[PDB]
């Protein structure tokens, strides 16, 4: 299952 | 055996052929079991392997949520890396990210990988203590602050420790009749002249899994490295990868030719010779 | 800044004359993404070519495995044709079955 990082890992 | 993890993101954009397309795939070792496209007709995860099936349309849901955000995110990441670079409106540029977890041999975390790259160069990674970042240039040092900013590492540790062996090893029951048989190679070496003073012996490794492999050629006991022609491992497509070797040596002295094959199927490494 | 395609041609299983098998087009190392991949039969483009979904291996170049089915003869010739960025003009590889 993928990390929900969609919404904190802008580069 | 050992077992890692591992998603795969690729966000291209392509100024003046809409917006930049993301694609994830997801691993577990040599293994796909998902995908998401943003440029499929209805962006959706897909199940790629049958042991990933049995999910929930919770499972799906949550994914495909996750990834449509993050076709989003990414979209706003290539303009930031963009401006990041100076670099003008008109060029394609690509960020990369690969992330997961590794189990050692009894199921425990070995590491955590977080790495990402922009037009194929090493952007910045998730250092091994799953808490400070190498970033590569200036540029990732503004993505460095940023995530140092938002308690970036703190949030993939937690994920890399926790859900990331979670699932892992979830699928590596699920799926243990392939996740955990490791299938030994199909060995051979043929033989072919060159020319009247020389032939290519070719050691063959076909139908093996995991890809991970060592095939080399001795001459009386010495590795052949400089003069060997080792092609890439290569996958057939039913799951199982293929390999060669080949060194050309003088006619008459084949037999002083050894090819060594080590692959985790194999509980005694092989050696192996031309058979006339 | 750029890395052009290494190429494969080979076959699923063994070949042997008249047996069906799948033909495979690897290509990797390469990179940005876009690539063109055709699988020829006597130098035509076969029609319907199935792809993998696109990965990257730990240096960041991408690899695409194209296959299709079909039936080796001693006649018929194959070839895995590429066009990518970084090449001036398509490259042509011959299915070599002892490769």
């Amino acid at each position: 299952h993928p990390v929900g990082d969609a919404d904190y890992f802008e580069y | 055996g050992s077992h890692s993890m591992r998603y795969f993101y690729t966000a291209m954009s392509r100024p003046g052929r809409g917006e930049p397309r993301f694609i994830a795939v997801g691993y577990v070792d040599d293994t796909q079991f998902v995908r998401f496209d943003s440029d499929a007709a209805s962006p959706r995860t897909e199940p790629r392997a049958p042991w990933i099936e049995q999910e929930g349309p919770e499972y799906w849901d949550r994914n495909t949520q996750i990834f449509k955000t993050n076709t989003q995110t990414y979209r706003e990441s290539l303009r930031n890396l963009r401006g990041y670079y100076n670099q003008s409106e008109a060029g394609s540029h690509i960020i990369q990210r690969m992330y997961g977890c590794d189990l050692g041999p009894d199921g425990r975390l070995l590491r955590g990988h977080d790495q990402s790259a922009y037009d194929g160069k090493d952007y910045i990674a998730l250092n091994e203590d799953l808490s400070s970042w190498t970033a590569a240039d200036t540029a990732a040092q503004i993505t460095q602050r940023k995530w140092e900013a938002a308690r970036v590492a703190e949030q993939l540790r937690a994920y890399l420790e926790g859900l990331c062996v979670e699932w892992l090893r979830r699928y590596l029951e699920n799926g243990k009749e392939t996740l955990q048989r490791a299938d030994p190679p199909k060995t051979h070496v043929t033989h072919h002249p060159v020319s009247d003073h020389e032939a290519t012996l070719r050691c063959w490794a076909l139908g093996f899994y995991p890809a991970e492999i060592t095939l080399t050629w001795q001459r009386d006991g010495e590795d052949q490295t400089q003069d060997t022609e080792l092609v890439e491992t290569r996958p057939a497509g039913d799951r199982t990868f293929q390999k060669w070797a080949a060194v050309v040596v003088p006619s008459g002295e084949e037999q002083r030719y050894t090819c060594h094959v080590q692959h985790e199927g194999l509980p005694k490494p092989l050696t192996l010779r031309w058979e006339p | 800044i750029q890395r052009t395609p290494k190429i494969q041609v080979y076959s699923r299983h063994p070949a042997e004359n008249g047996k069906s098998n799948f033909l495979n087009c690897y290509v990797s190392g390469f990179h940005p993404s876009d690539i063109e991949v055709d699988l020829l039969k006597n130098g035509e483009r076969i029609e319907k070519v199935e792809h993998s979904d696109l990965s990257f291996s730990k240096d960041w170049s991408f690899y695409l495995l194209y296959y299709t089915e079909f039936t080796p003869t001693e006649k018929d010739e194959y070839a895995c044709r590429v066009n990518h960025v970084t090449l001036s003009q398509p490259k042509i590889v011959k299915w070599d079955r002892d490769m």
